[PDB]
RNA sequence: UUGUUAGGACCUAAACUCAAUAACGAAAGUAAUUCUAGUCAUUUAUAAUACACGACAGCUAAGACCCAAACUGGGAUUAGAUACCCCACUAUGCUUAGCCAUAAACCUAAAUAAUUAAUUAACAAAACUAUUUGCCAGAGAACUACUAGCCAUAGCUUAAAACUCAAAGGAC
């Protein structure tokens, strides 16, 4: 059986290093009016908004491109003993993946 | 709490410096997804089995050994 | 409290032991099974909104009960009250969240 | 190709000519406009007077002359006195910062002057005379 | 070494140094070449001399 | 913290600064 | 960039006199100021001068300012519309930013905590 | 030590400005000075109008005169310089080359300052 | 009083918008710093006033400044509720 | 024991530090083209280190700079020399709407 | 005054021992790198070392109380000089006035 | 008198922006430019009856004087207004020496070396150990009386008792 520690040092996670301007794969699975949420294959999802070119595309179980920029929003604040966090993650929608 | 570095981070980190992230898409959805970065650093393990011992020298290799491949490669500055 | 259980920081991100998660686990279903076996009340207790409705479907499921709206001050501190003399409190809760 | 904000540059040439007049000919208008009395005079560009006014020599009088509407009427006076004179384009240097600074510039243009440029000379001394005490209410 | 050197340098700056003899000559090739210290920055922290 | 112990030091020094004027 | 906060309070680790006295502790409330009432600014005020200019001349005869009488009205009547065009709508839409109740209960959402939890 | 002057000299001719400048140099010699080299930056209209020696000035030659004399001369030299009669500003600095750019390897964030106060709930 | 004239903090007017020159003018005195330099030299303030004023001023910055980050921070998650009912 | 854990190191991927516009570079009183480029165009004003950008250090030898030059005849004081109002702009701000 | 001062034809402590060895060295050159065109404190590092060759038996070593001892007595007397022109300069008389009192605690631990 | 002066003289006084900076100095204090002189090694803490300093105001002699300004005079306000507001003007703020030695001289937190768990009287700027000196022992009487020292003479430092009360005080 594989270690936890093996796991980790081949997960595709470890692989993509820093997060920030990166490339990725994510999946519509909820979407609020012209708000996509989107699954990248990280702990927080991402929400974007609905391009205006090929609005109609993008429906739930859709499989887009991204460009991350951080896996989770946080910062602490002046007199903050703990970092805020909106339980969130930041992505820019590139648009949809060539199914190909 | 340990900073978790690998030592495949060193060549990864001079390729995202060098060529940035492929152009191909990361999927992070399939558990034993291969991507470009992961392909260098595999090549790059491998010569340095052989016992190159130049960082310059495998680094530059592993870039021809992936054109032979026909993986595109672009060295972006910008 | 939870640098213990945490294998360490990637890059900024805690990564949690999952040895010691698999360690836990076991132990933390275990005591729930004998507490199920022995026909014990137990409680699914979550405030987070995106999985309010899985954690009661999963309720209704196995049989327990699901608490995962807003929490009254005073729900087990003063059961009798709220519920009515002879309330049968929970004899187990499970905080999803 | 687009209008420059900042005064053209003197001892250069421009094509700048307002009624045949380049910029330093023009004429100017110095207004005082202080907290309690705004004073206007006009000269030629070779420091020669031409109009005068102030809301004091108007006729307002007291907490009257330190009103918007009178430093109005005082550059209404100054550009009747300056169109009179011949004069039809100035430089309106502005010192003080009373309640008449806007009003004398407005008075002058509704006296049939065109101004062409404002300039800002209140005083402001680096470091220079100590002021006198705060007033205590 | 470096201190040799350095006093070997000034050594040979000397040579090109104004003395009497040379004062007028140095004097008139001076006002025939004016020099400029003046250059710019961008936002991107480049020189832009003119 | 309040001044009433300095008004009281405050009355007690200016009543003897003008004795000792007297 | 946020000024400086380091070295500047009265503390035991500061080595040097203070910088920075505050009334009250630097922590991020969970709510914001109610914005102060703002006020408009008087509309028509050129034309009013001008239909009351040409009355002075003529002894306050309203037969010589017909034409100056009627932009008066003009400027009022479009500015009466406007008024009312503008409270009804804009004022109701708040489109452009949120109001200081609507920022605070966003605030309390991921409210500042300057105690261990 | 090796001090740089600064010398806003009159505007005239070159041959009058000339005969400035070996006046002047010859000054910084006869105060125990070792000039090192001599530049000009050309005649220049000045910032503000400079009054010396009675006359009002707008317009005036830019020179510098790199040179070593001990720690004493500096004061000397300056004095005489003042009175001469097509000196509008003299101005004696230490060498700017003397000085180095210090090395640096860009701004260091440092975070907001945190412990400011105890976690005592309010 | 040694500088050139109409060099310095002079606006030329543009198609005859005096007004616009002028509040041109303003707002550049007003970013400058001149106008509160001007309305504060009117009368004196004493050096420990002054003091009290630059600390207050610097903390009421740095709080102002800090509140628009969590602000801005936390200005898109104020969108419709994707959760409704539970 | 286990050759996947972990290694210590220093970060591969750690961010270079920002420099300033002036950065590592010869500020001096004579290049009036370059301090010019930090004061205003109308009043002639140093600006602050959150509008020129410059470091604490930089900041501090252009304004010794600035000073140098004003007091030995190269620049002027009440305004921005007409030639430098054409110089690239390195200062955040606009004093236009 | 003090048996020994720096000529003034002689070359800082940088290159005291660096020019002899060159061959030939120009007159400028020379007066460049002389005390003479040198801050005083140039010349205070001359007047230190030669006193501790004449004193100190290890004069490499600058860590001794005699050589701690030395550096306090150049000291003292560059105070001395500075408060006969300075006469009302109070952060120097206090300089010199603690540099005494410094080697007078010295002074004492080595006795 | 006033406004303008790209006119002349003066060089008195004070140092905008930079400064959203936080450096230097034992403290007091110190930020217009230039140059000269200049801070530096005692293991560390610990000192008076000694030595040297010490904001502002004030004193002595001679100068300076743009502006500010106790006092004083005039105007107003008020029942009165020995005030708050307006005008004028002096001591004084400046310089050269000497004196005086006091501040909410307080960052109300002595200095030094740690420690951050075995740890909330309240509030303030988290708790707490060791070392050495100084200081405190209910409130008022009392920054007082007397004594001694001091360039100080309506002064400073030092500093009680009688007598009165059952509280005063701190935080909430
Ligand atoms: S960041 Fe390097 S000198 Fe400014
Ligand atoms: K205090
Ligand atoms: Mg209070
Ligand atoms: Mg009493
Ligand atoms: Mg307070
Ligand atoms: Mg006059
Ligand atoms: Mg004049
Ligand atoms: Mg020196
Ligand atoms: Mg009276
Ligand atoms: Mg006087
Ligand atoms: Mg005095
Ligand atoms: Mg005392
Ligand atoms: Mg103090
Ligand atoms: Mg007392
Ligand atoms: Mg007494
Ligand atoms: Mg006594």
């Amino acid at each position: 059986v594989e270690s936890f520690a093996s796991m980790l040092r081949h997960s595709p996670l470890t692989q993509l290093g820093p997060a920030k301007d990166k490339l990725v794969i994510g999946r519509i699975f909820h979407i609020v009016e012209d708000d996509l949420y989107i699954d990248f294959g990280g702990k927080f999802h991402c929400v974007c908004k609905r391009p205006d070119v090929d609005g109609e595309k993008y429906q739930r179980g859709t499989r887009v491109r991204l460009r991350l920029l951080d896996l989770e929003l946080t910062s602490r604040f002046l007199g903050g003993t703990t970092d805020t966090t909106i339980l969130e993650a930041d992505a820019v929608l590139l648009g949809l993946q060539e199914i190909r | 709490i340990q900073d978790i570095f690998y030592q495949e981070d060193q060549i990864r980190a001079k390729f995202f410096a060098t060529y940035g992230s492929g152009q191909k898409a990361f999927d992070l959805f399939n558990p034993n997804f291969k991507s470009t970065c992961q392909r260098f650093v595999e090549k790059y393990t491998e010569l340095q089995n052989l016992g190159e011992t130049d960082e310059e020298k495998l680094f530059v290799e592993t870039g021809k050994a992936l054109l032979a491949e026909g993986i595109i490669l672009r060295r972006v500055r910008e | 409290f939870m640098e213990p259980y945490i294998f360490g920081n990637r890059l900024g991100q805690d990564i949690i032991d999952l040895d010691q998660t698999a360690l836990n686990l076991q132990l933390a279903l275990n005591f729930t099974a004998h507490v199920a076996y022995r026909k014990g009340i137990i409680l699914f207790v979550s405030r987070n909104r995106q999985f309010s409705h899985l954690i009661e479907t999963t309720a209704q499921a196995c049989g327990e009960y699901a608490h995962t709206r807003y929490f009254k001050g005073g729900l087990l501190t003063n059961a009798q009250l709220l519920f009515g003399p002879s309330v049968r409190l929970p004899d187990l809760i499970i905080f999803l969240h | 190709s687009r209008f420059s904000l900042y005064p053209p540059v003197p001892g250069q040439e421009s094509s700048l000519q307002w009624a045949g007049m380049k910029f330093e000919d023009v004429p100017i208008a110095h207004i005082k406009a202080t907290y309690n009395n705004t004073q206007i005079q006009v000269v030629s560009a070779t420091n020669a007077s031409l109009a005068r006014a102030s809301c004091g020599t108007e006729g307002f009088r007291n907490a009257k002359k330190g009103t918007g509407i009178a430093a109005q009427t005082a550059g209404i006076a100054a550009a009747a006195k300056a169109t009179g004179k011949g004069v039809t384009h100035i430089r309106v240097v502005v010192k003080g910062m009373g309640p008449g600074r806007w009003s004398a510039i407005k008075g002058l243009t509704m006296g049939g002057l065109e101004v062409i440029s404002i300039t800002d000379n209140t005083p402001v001394p680096h470091x220079g005379c100590r002021p006198r005490k705060a007033r205590r209410l | 070494q470096l201190k040799e050197q350095e006093v070997l340098k000034l050594q040979e700056e000397a040579k090109n140094f104004i003395t009497r003899e040379n004062l007028e000559a140095r004097i008139e090739e001076a006002l025939d070449s004016p020099k400029s210290y003046n250059w710019a920055v961008t936002k991107e922290g480049q020189v832009v001399r003119n | 913290k309040n001044v009433l112990k300095i008004r009281r030091r405050k009355m007690n020094h200016h009543k003897y600064r003008k004795l000792v004027k007297r | 960039a946020t000024p400086s906060l380091r070295g500047r309070l009265a503390r035991f680790a500061n080595p040097g006199k203070p910088i920075l006295k505050p009334n009250k502790p630097l922590i991020l409330a969970n709510r914001v100021g109610n914005r102060r009432r703002e006020k408009g600014e008087a509309t028509c005020i050129t034309e009013m001068s001008m239909m009351m200019a040409c009355w002075k001349q003529n002894e306050f005869r309203d037969e010589a300012c017909r034409k100056e009488i009627q932009d008066f009205f003009d400027c009022s009547s479009r500015a009466q519309e406007a008024r009312k065009m503008r409270s009804i709508q804009e004022s109701l839409g708040q489109s452009e930013s949120l109001s200081p109740h609507k920022m605070t209960k966003l605030l309390q959402r991921f409210p500042n905590k300057s105690h261990l939890i | 030590p090796r001090y740089e002057l600064a010398l806003i000299l009159k505007a005239m001719r070159r041959p009058e400005t000339a005969a400035a400048l070996k006046r002047t140099i010859e000054s910084l010699m006869d105060r125990g000075a070792i000039v090192r080299n001599l530049e000009s930056l050309g005649e220049r209209a000045l910032p503000y109008r400079i009054s010396s020696h009675s006359q009002q000035h707008s317009r005036g030659g830019y020179f510098l005169v790199d040179f070593y004399a001990p720690t004493s001369a500096v004061e000397n030299i300056l004095e005489h310089l003042a009175r001469d009669i097509d000196v509008v500003r003299p101005n004696i600095v230490k060498h700017p080359l003397t000085q180095e750019v210090k090395e640096c390897d860009g701004i260091v964030p440092v975070p907001l300052e945190e412990k400011l106060y105890s976690t005592k709930r309010r | 009083a040694k500088h050139l004239k109409f060099i310095a903090r002079t606006v030329m007017v543009q198609e005859g918008n005096v007004e616009g020159a002028y509040r041109t003018l303003n707002r550049i005195l007003t970013t400058d710093g001149l106008t509160e330099v001007i309305s504060r030299r009117r009368y004196y303030e004493k050096p420990c006033r002054r003091r009290q004023r630059e600390s207050y001023e610097t903390c009421r910055r740095i709080y102002n400044m800090e509140m628009a980050r969590k602000i801005n921070f936390l200005m898109r998650k104020n969108r419709a509720d994707p959760w409704l009912g539970c | 024991s286990n050759e996947d854990l972990p290694v210590p190191m220093e970060n591969p991927y750690k961010e270079p530090l920002k420099k300033c516009v002036l950065c590592e570079k010869r500020v001096d009183y004579k290049n009036v083209q370059l301090l010019s480029q930090f004061i205003s165009p109308f009043t002639g004003c140093i600006y602050g280190r959150h509008i020129t950008g410059l470091c604490g250090k930089k900041q501090r030898e252009i304004t010794k700079a600035i000073k140098r030059a004003q007091k030995m005849g190269f620049m002027p004081v009440t305004y921005k020399d007409p030639a430098y109002l054409k110089d690239p702009r390195v200062c955040n701000i606009r004093y236009r709407e | 005054k003090q048996d020994d001062e720096p000529p003034s034809s002689a070359f800082i402590k940088e290159y005291k021992d660096i020019i002899p060895n060159i061959e030939k060295v120009d007159d400028v050159v020379k007066r460049i790198l002389s005390l003479e065109m040198a801050s005083r404190k140039e010349k205070l590092k001359i007047k230190q070392e030669q006193l501790m060759n004449k004193i100190v038996e290890n004069p490499e070593d600058s860590r001794t109380l005699e050589a701690q001892i030395i550096a306090l007595t150049v000291r003292i007397r560059n105070y001395e000089e500075h408060m006969q022109k300075h006469r009302k300069d109070k952060a120097h008389k206090r300089h010199l006035l603690m540099s005494i009192d410094r080697r007078k605690k010295l002074l004492k631990i080595l006795r």
